[PDB]
RNA sequence: CGGAAGGGCACCACCAGGAGUGGAGCCUGCGGCUUAAUUUGACUCAACACGGGAAACCUCACCCGGCCCGGACACGGACAGGAUUGACAGAUUGAUAGCUCUUUCUCGAUUCCGUGGGUGGUGGUGCAUGGCCGUUCUUAGUUGGUGGAGCGAUUUGUCUGGUUAAUUCCGAUAACGAACGAGACUCUGGCAUGCUAACUAGUUACGCGACCCCGGUCGGCGUAACUUCUUAGAGGGACAAGUGGCGUUCAGCCACCCGAGAUUGAGCAAUAACAGGUCUGUGAUGCCCUUAGAUGUCCGGGGCUGCACGCGCGCUACACUGACUGGCUCAGCGUGUGCCUACCCUACGCCGGCAGGCGCGGGUAACCCGUUGAACCCCAUUCGUGAUGGGGAUCGGGGAUUGCAAUUAUUCCCCAUGAACGAGGAAUUCCCAGUAAGUGCGGGUCAUAAGCUUGCGUUGAUUAAGUCCCUGCCCUUUGUACACA
């Protein structure tokens, strides 16, 4: 009954579009939901040099991808979440459903 | 025999173990979250794999 | 390009003219003489042969020495 | 699953997944008008599109083609069998996508078309289907040994900010 | 070229049931990793289907490591020839 | 372009300074030398801890050697009475490479022998090129259409003046309408007890437990409210907005109140150009060269580190502001079990001084490391100006880890040896706010691995709010016998 739901997507907005998605679709069946929780992402720090040979001046890159993952928790059995999670997703979101 | 001396150096550690896996180079190899790619092959494809160079 | 050391030859395979014609000796009876041996291994039971050295038998492919 | 790999691995595993694709279809579906693809991410279904210009060019020999390239994802990446299907998808204003008229512009270049004569005929093409400015740029030795770099520019055309990285679109 | 012909006539069986199939460039790899179940050496396939080019029965592909070999329409009667098989059995692709 | 003039700007310039280098040791790269090879690219800014190049093999492109075709394909034979493959032995050898000499077994049209031919090349050519990067140029500059001028190259717009970091605007005006760039825009920082939310984050209360004399503490234990401390999402907030002055009173500028901010930092960045660098990044490549006794593949060893000398970036000291011995007490960026991949980060409990060795678990990661018990800092001894307990170069002996392999000491630990160096000449580098400087921690290269580099965090200032003096940059005028300027 205490089910976990994990959202995790790289675009801001395509993951705080579906984390509030989740919150619509739920709040129709009118069940026990805990808010979404925010925790600190990961961010992808990579700095190589731009020149393809070692001449020139010295310059770095800045290569970053920031990664963010949203909870949710849900009082209910697997059959209520089954039916929501079909509606609504895009790729940009990876979702993980987890009954335990 | 031939086959003896063929592959017989241990190739399980090293950098001859590893190299690119678009220019098979031995230099400049990313091994940073495995992406087992050098950094010069890492810019046209950063894209690609993802990487924005937002600062 | 010119080298000082000569070059090493290609080795002459022994090319054999009727090379099965010597593993057996044939009889005016009903009956097959071979003078060679039958190797026991796994691998092949009693069809190939095995080569008759100037010091001691052995079998080629099979990679196992015999002695006597 | 078996392995387990972390979330920072899994994300940029599949970048990496995303750009040997995009290697592959750009050295095989040119000649059709290969213009990018998109995965579409379902439990047990990985669904990718091919965003083609001609989907009639693409398919091929009763759809042999489309059925020659899922035997290709199901054996290098090791996908299990049935698990991901390709379709391929028209493109709107196809006029508008960079590496579509790139391998338009390079086509009528190899075809034997003088090098600025090709050059002209995309161009007002992509104005006849709605763009502001363009950029066009061939290097490379031209009528000699010497090399020389073309620059022919009309329209609205801006380098410089955030909004390049949507408002252009480069080949 | 002496691969022993154990070795050939799956092959072709392979690239028929399948008419593309994957390779890993790399020359020092005993096994396939599609042909896990044969021994099958990596270096001698190499040289297998680029002689299916050489009279030109096959296409080629790369994806920065990988050989990708297209079967023509050529290559589906030299295997019909050479293996002898039925002409009404398709390769997967040519099923639908 | 001017050692011509007038304006404006910059710590890759100065002023006033700070830390330094050059002075000593050591590390690393280059030149030179030498070697079989000490592979090579790069030589003011824009080469010299740079090719992410911290080379035992590989990397390696070099040398000494030794094997193989992985010469596909098309064509002439040779061929199943066999075209042709591997093989344990004796010497060969570096390897038990059938690689070769003797000597036979073995596979079976695949093959091998010649010609075209293709493949391979870290072979040459970046003064043939693609692509990428750097520099001109961090400056504010650049261009079209129409109209005007001149036969014309060209010019007006793109400006006399004011203002600005800005071709930033105001204002004039044979110029007008426009376009790139700057600005604008993206990320981060900071202020909101306002909104959303949290049992992988905590706070407050209840009830206990332990201790001390009702109260106090506990990373000791379970509960209900909350986001003040933890996180990230939507909004807000700052605009020269208000005031006093300067200014055509326009553009705008200075100061002050109020307010977390009355200039945070980085990204992006225009036209044109170098014959700048990269073919040794490529299954990017034109052309030239080799291709079977190969400039192709692979294996053993060496080398790229070699040392009369010079130079460049760096680390450690020359001490008492300190060295040593104890005790005390604080961080944030991150990262961590691999498609091939054979290799992860660590709690806790034992053995050994230590390097390290052995057991169990946790963590695919707000969960475990971790509450990251970091240096620095603070307190208390010894030393006593002594090349001294500064300093740790050189070097001897021993013990451990990774690896198939460490000698030319791979690294780590213990004892011992204890050099120069007493604040560094000519000359030269960087920087004005959490900045410099001091100091440690993450990531890269890593099997073994930071004197480098990339970020983070701690302690934390002196000086200056100006200038063209030098070095240079942007306009206007002027002159030229320069135009590869």
């Amino acid at each position: 009954h205490r089910i976990r739901i994990t959202l995790t997507s790289r675009n801001v907005k395509s993951l705080e579009k579906v984390c509030a998605d989740l919150i619509r679709g739920a709040k129709e069946k009118n069940l026990k939901v805990k808010g979404p929780v925010r925790m600190p992402t990961k961010t992808l720090r990579i700095t190589t040099r731009k020149t393809p040979c070692g001449e020139g001046s010295k310059t770095w890159d800045r290569f970053q991808m920031r990664i963010h993952k949203r909870l949710i928790d849900l009082h209910s059995p697997s059959e209520i979440v089954k039916q929501i999670t079909s509606i609504s997703i895009e790729p940009g979101v990876e979702v993980e459903v987890t009954i335990a | 025999g031939h086959q003896q001396l063929y592959w017989s150096h241990p190739r399980k550690f090293g950098q001859g173990s590893r190299s690119c896996r678009v220019c098979s180079n031995r230099h400049g190899l990313i091994r940073k979250y495995g992406l087992n790619m050098c950094r010069q092959c890492f810019r046209q494809y950063a894209k690609d794999i993802g990487f924005i160079k937002l600062d | 390009k010119s080298y000082t050391t000569p070059k090493k030859n290609k080795h002459k395979r022994k090319k054999v003219k009727l090379a099965v014609l010597k593993y057996y000796k044939v009889d005016e009876n009903g009956k097959i003489s071979r003078l060679r041996r039958e190797c026991p291994s796994d691998e092949c039971g009693a069809g190939v042969f095995m080569a008759s050295h100037f010091d001691r038998h052995y079998c080629g492919k099979c990679c196992l020495t015999y002695c006597f | 699953m078996a392995v387990q790999i972390s979330k920072k691995r899994k994300f940029v595993a599949d970048g990496i997944f995303k750009a040997e694709l995009n290697e592959f279809l750009t050295r095989e579906l040119a000649e059709d008008g290969y213009s990018g693809v998109e995965v579409r991410v379902t439990p047990t279904r990985t669904e990718i599109i091919i965003l083609a210009t001609r989907t009639q060019n693409v398919l091929g020999e009763k759809g042999r083609r489309i059925r020659e390239l899922t035997a290709v994802v199901q054996k290098r990446f090791g996908f299990p069998e049935g698990s991901v299907e390709l379709y391929a998808e028209k493109v709107a204003t196809r006029g508008l996508c960079a590496i579509a008229q790139a391998e338009s512009l390079r086509y009528k270049l190899l075809g034997g078309l003088a090098v600025r004569r090709a050059c002209y005929g995309v161009l007002r093409f992509i104005m006849e289907s709605g763009a502001k400015g363009c950029e066009v740029v061939v290097s490379g030795k031209l009528r000699g040994q010497r090399a020389k770099s073309m620059k022919f520019v009309d329209g609205l055309m801006i380098h410089s900010g955030d909004p390049v990285n949507y408002y252009v679109d480069t080949a | 070229m002496l691969m022993p012909k154990k070795n050939r006539i799956a092959i072709y069986e392979l690239l028929f049931k399948e008419g593309v199939m994957v390779a890993k460039k790399d020359v020092h790899m005993p096994k396939h990793p599609e042909l896990a179940d044969k021994n099958v050496p990596n270096l001698h396939v190499m040289k297998a289907m680029q002689s299916l080019k050489s009279r030109g029965y096959v296409k080629e592909q790369f994806a920065w490591r990988h050989f990708y070999w297209y079967l023509t329409n050529e290559g589906i009667q030299y295997l019909r020839d050479y293996l002898h098989l039925p002409p009404e059995i398709v390769p997967a692709t040519l099923r639908r």
